[PDB]
This record gives C-alpha cells, structure tokens and sequence, in this order.
C-alpha cells in the first residue's frame, strides 16, 4: 500500500531536475525504478537504484542521466540536459514489495 | 455510427484496465491471502503446546515455592 | 482469479475483433454508393444533355417536311 | 465497480445509436431509390420512346426520298 | 446491416448481464479481502501473545 510522489517536470528548452519524493515507508525498500513513456509506446526502465544503490540506467542517457539515493529523504535525483527532440515525454518512478509492485504519478518533460 | 464506435469501443478497452488492474492489484494482496490463510493454523499449533509447556512450567512452579517450606 | 484473469483477455479481443468488421461495411458504403452520384447523376448530366441533343434532333424532325416543301 | 458501469455506457452508446441509425437510413434509402424512382422509371420513356422519333425522322427520310 | 441490430441486441444484454456478476463476484472476495487482514490481528495477537 506504498505511495510515492514525483516532481520536477516543467517547460524547458539548461537545467530541469527530477524529484521523486517519499511520504511513507522510507528506504526500507528493495530496488526502485524510474519509467518514462514516449508517445505512442509502452513504459520501460530508464535508470534504477537498489538497496545496494548500484547506479544503472538505460543506454539513451549514458552520461546524461546520473541517479542517486538518500536514506533520509528517499528522493532520487538526476540530470536532464544535452537534450534530444525525443526527450519530450512523461517521466515517473516505481517501487515494489512482498510480491506487489507500485507505480508513481508520472509527469511530463520538455525538450526544446 | 462508426465514428463514435471507432472512438467509444477503443476507449472501452483501457477503461477496463486501471480499475481492473487495481483488481488484480488488490487481489495481489489476495495472492498472499489465499496463500497466508494457513498462518493461523500453524499459529494455532503453538498456542496449545506453549500452553502445554507452561502447564509443565506451572507444574514446575509448584516444585519451586513448595521446597521453600519443606526445607525451612 | 482465473475468472478475473480470463475476462480481460476475452473482452479485449471481443472489443478488438467486432470493431474491425463493421468498418468495412461502412468503408464499402461510401464507394459503392459513390457511383450513384457519379455514373448515375451522370445519367442526370447525360440526360440533362440528352434532352438538348435530341432537341437538335427534335429540330431534325421538322426541317425535312418543309425543305421538301 | 465504478469501472464497468462506465464501460456499460460505452456499450450503451452502441445499443440504440446504431439501431437509431439504419432505420433512419430507411428514409435515406427512400431517397436512394426515390430519385431512382424518378431515375429508373423516368429514364424509361426516354430509354423507350424517342427511338420512335428517329423512326419518325426515318419516316421523313422515305418521305424525303 | 439490419442483422447487427438484433445480432448486437443479444450481445450487449449478455455482457451487461456478464459484467455485473463479476462485480458481485468481486464484491464477494472484497468482503474476504478485508477480513483476513483483520484475521492477521489474530495472527498479530499471537505474535504479540507469544513474547
């Protein structure tokens, strides 16, 4: 019954962050993930961290996404620039427990 | 007759989903629940054995304060 | 939840299948009824012309009997 | 389940509206053989009788000759 | 095309009488969905009990 909250989307051509907050069940989590869904397509991984917090991503953001973890805030961050016209999409998060998965809200992204 | 049906019927698809997904998401709890039904039964095992155990404790409890007066 | 599992599969295909068929009785209704306008209000245009072209023949029906006169 | 009651409306759209359609194409049919009711029939005399005038034209010709 | 009229008016009434019973079938487990969670309290009761 875990709930997670993103933020950081906005209109932008540079610097625009992503904040994926946390109000319940902090850091006592297994692996958690981010999704984005490019237009007319399904969803998929982009970048994840773990309890081990190993930083891995999806090839489209090599050196162009960096992922991190707090214990206290439980709110991964990133970088989103060096931009590509395909960057126009909706970004999100994910988390999972005990055999159940939980999405986030999911928010839009501007490349311009 | 088709333009609305080429709109309404495709829309019908994904208005099943999230609530139906929530149903399979809610019954993911049931995935535990139809599985974790027996946890009481295994719990019901120890509630008597320890009760059987503390009886020996209770039986041994008498062994405790009674030897007080007899030795005295 | 097989009943809950199998229902979405059936309806989605139930949804996805019957929808396709009904377009082709539409997508066939505009062309096969298009020609009732095309070659058949041509039968207007030809006949709207056919009155006038045999009117020159309605003309032809009485030059003779006075040119012979 | 709030889900399907809305999905029923999606079906509820198809229930009457479709049948509300073709029965109204029934008068639209009446204007599909109706101009035909002025076309197939009123072509006929033209498809029938003005051949006689050519013969009447032909009647002139042997009168001409 | 007239057939689809009566062909469907047998088809929509079916799922309409097929959707609802799913909901009550859902409504059934929905009742048991909560209860075993409340039964976990009995389990948690023993959990709290044993110590």
């Amino acid at each position: 019954e875990v709930q997670l909250q993103e933020s950081g989307g906005g209109l932008v051509y540079d610097s625009l962050r992503l904040s994926c907050a946390s109000s319940r069940s902090i850091d006592g989590i297994n692996i958690m993930r981010w999704y984005r869904q490019a237009p007319g397509k399904q969803r998929g991984m982009v970048a994840v961290v773990t309890g081990w917090g190993s930083t891995n991503y999806v090839d489209s953001v090599k050196g162009r996404f960096i992922i991190s973890r707090d214990s206290a805030k439980d709110t991964v961050y990133l970088q989103m620039n060096n931009l590509k016209p395909e960057d126009t999409a909706v970004y999100s998060c994910n988390a999972i427990y005990r055999g159940s998965e939980y999405w986030g809200q999911g928010t839009q992204v501007t490349v311009s | 007759v088709m333009e609305h049906l080429k709109a309404i019927e495709p829309l019908i698809a994904e208005i099943r989903g999230p609530v139906s997904q929530e149903f399979e998401a809610r019954r993911a709890e049931h995935a535990e629940l139809i599985a974790v039904r027996a946890n009481l039964d295994q719990a019901q095992r120890q509630i008597a054995l320890i009760q059987a155990e503390e009886r020996e404790v209770s039986a041994r409890l008498a062994a405790a304060e009674t030897a007080l007066g007899e030795s005295d | 939840s097989t009943q809950a599992i199998g229902q979405r599969y059936e309806t989605i295909h139930g949804g996805l299948d019957s929808i396709g068929r009904v377009m082709e009785h539409l997508k066939a209704i505009e062309p096969l009824i298009a020609e009732i306008r095309g070659p058949v209000s041509q039968e207007f245009e030809a006949r709207r012309a056919e009155h006038a072209e045999l009117i020159a023949v309605r003309a032809n029906l009485d030059q003779a009997q006075r040119q012979i006169a």
